[PDB]
């Protein structure tokens, strides 16, 4: 709109999506470093991809500190530009590279704090984000962490209706999901953020399945198998088996050794297998875990 | 339960009431389009139920489709040999937002029996991409029904298939619906709905969330009570026919209330 791609210069290729390649780029004008994602739209013979037209059209509404800030899109006959504020890394990476005797615990506390903050926005917003996974969260040399990546996210009404099925990358994937329950929520987005929050303490994910029903199989043997006490409908729901293995639940606080009494309250809230109790991002910002943040 | 997000479903209403003042129609704009008529805006909504029906679409997605419509012919002024692809573009684009499985571009081809070719569709979804700027999650009369019917006590499917109807029915006349807001033809609806299956009235747990009362939508009432009972005649008919299916319980086949007592 404002924008044209004559006033930004390329420096490199900062990684990929479908649809094409994220260059990292500067306002030759102003100075601003951004990401420049581009979605070719000359090869799609089906027009504009609704990836793209759900990602723009939340994006433009989304405006806060800890979501990914959409600054302009530039549309051509041929291409399709999205100007993003450049992050220099996301959380995997950071894991993996640094992170190597750990995350330190304030940083931990900091993150889940402001991920907690850009989620209730986007739920506030009638916004399911749908792909909640370190790779796709962003952050900066200043300290901020942000959500990214809203190509599978989704516009919802209250109450929710059935939306895809088969959403969410399986290790981060809520139970309700993987068993093709007709409705899911905002849960799903919280069981995503309990898995990160484990996976910042421990550097490895905390679900590792290599398939819907092995992922299953890993909750349950570290949460227990639910039953009807625990999760109220559970043996109704389309794709629950009466011969699935009835796991003990195990303490959690073996769940993750390192965390104390504070993080395990807020991450046994999280991934709590009733979506009606597990905790909203909004409600989990007052945790006793963040008083020292 | 966490299906009507309790955390968040005031947010949701109070943001909602913001973003659909932003995404309004100029009210006056048909008398600005020097070809076209709200009769043949009546004609090309009529169809676009058709082709929600052929296609088995939801029903927000129809209501979307008719808001980007709407919102196109508020700025750019379109000859009626044009005014089908207009519509073509915009449920493409309805559906691409708003579906888990969209028709395919070819299928919106064919709809048109080719009366347009897919260029001319692809190349209308960009026109209208740019002049809503992307602006595509508008608020519908349906997102705040559905909310609305939370405080139903207890829930009534005649009452909720028959609030839908009316709700449709008003995508169709834009003299009147065009001066209203969705949230405000989607309590006139419920409210109508609600009297003509059950006697009962605008709750005062709705009057508590939205600051409507029954003297607020006292002239959309009017309006879509006699759009009810006109709609027996009314040249356009898709929706009377959808809705005489089991799918919404035949609420079409109901009969309206000669009087309402406000
Ligand atoms: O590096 C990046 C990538 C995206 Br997509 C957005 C901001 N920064
Ligand atoms: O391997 C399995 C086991 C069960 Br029970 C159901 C599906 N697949």
């Amino acid at each position: 709109g404002p924008g044209s791609m004559e006033n930004f210069q390329k420096v490199e290729k900062i990684g990929e999506g479908t649809y094409g390649v994220v260059y990292k780029a500067r306002n030759k004008l102003t100075g601003e470093v951004v990401a420049l994602k581009k979605i070719r739209l000359d090869t799609e013979t089906e027009g504009v991809p609704s990836t793209a037209i759900r990602e723009i059209s939340l994006l433009k509404e989304l405006n806060h500190p800890n979501i990914v800030k959409l600054l302009d899109v530039i549309h051509t006959e041929n291409k399709l530009y999205l100007v993003f504020e450049f992050l220099h890394q996301d959380l995997k990476k950071f894991m993996d590279a640094s992170a190597l005797t750990g995350i330190p615990l304030p940083l931990i506390k900091s993150y889940l704090f402001q991920l907690l903050q850009g989620l209730a926005f986007c739920h506030s917003h009638r916004v399911l984000h749908r792909d909640l996974k370190p790779q796709n969260l962003l952050i900066n040399t200043e300290g901020a962490i942000k959500l990214a990546d809203f190509g599978l996210a989704r516009a919802f009404g209250v109450p929710v209706r059935t939306y895809t099925h088969e959403v969410v990358t399986l290790w981060y994937r809520a139970p309700e999901i993987l068993l093709g329950c007709k409705y899911y929520s905002t849960a799903v987005d919280i069981w995503s953020l309990g898995c990160i929050f484990a996976e910042m303490v421990t550097r490895r994910a905390l679900f590792p399945g290599d398939s819907e029903i092995d992922q299953l199989f890993r909750i349950f043997r570290t949460l227990g198998t639910p039953d009807e006490v625990v999760w109220p409908g559970v043996t109704s729901m389309p794709d629950y088996k009466p011969s699935f293995p009835k796991w003990a639940r195990q303490d959690f606080s073996k769940v993750v050794p390192p965390l104390d009494e504070d993080g395990r309250s807020l991450l046994s809230q999280m991934l709590h297998y009733d979506p009606n109790k597990r905790i909203s991002a909004k409600a989990a910002l007052a945790h006793p875990f963040f008083q020292d943040v | 339960g966490v299906n009507e997000v309790p955390d968040y479903h005031e947010d949701i209403h109070t943001y909602l009431r913001e973003m659909e003042v932003k995404c309004k129609p100029k009210v006056g704009y048909m008398k600005k389009q020097p070809d076209i008529t709200n009769s043949m805006r009546a004609i090309l909504v009529d169809w676009l139920v058709e082709v929600g029906e052929e296609y088995k679409l939801q029903n927000e997605t129809l209501h979307l489709a008719v808001n980007y419509i709407d919102r196109f012919l508020s700025s750019m002024s379109v000859l009626r040999g044009k005014l089908q692809l207009v519509g073509t573009a915009a449920m493409l684009l309805a559906s691409k937002f708003e579906e888990i499985y969209p028709p395919e571009v070819a299928e919106f081809v064919y709809i048109t029996d080719d009366t347009y070719t897919k260029k001319q569709v692809l190349r209308m979804e960009h026109l209208v991409l740019k002049v809503l700027a992307f602006d595509l999650a508008a608020p519908t009369i349906n997102q705040f029904l559905t909310q609305y019917f939370l405080h139903q006590q207890p829930a009534n499917c005649k009452v909720e298939s028959l609030a839908m109807f009316l709700g449709e029915l008003s995508l169709i006349d834009a003299d009147p619906y065009l001066k209203y807001l969705p949230s405000v033809i989607a309590a006139a609806a419920f409210h109508l709905a609600l009297y003509t299956v059950t006697g009962q009235s605008w709750p005062e747990s709705l009057v508590q969330k939205t600051g409507y009362t029954l003297e607020t939508l006292k002239p959309c009432l009017l309006d879509l009570h006699q759009t009810y009972l006109r709609a027996p005649q009314h040249a356009q008919q898709s929706i009377r026919e959808k809705y005489k299916n089991s799918k919404y319980h035949g609420v079409s086949l109901l009969n309206p209330p000669e009087t309402l007592n406000v």
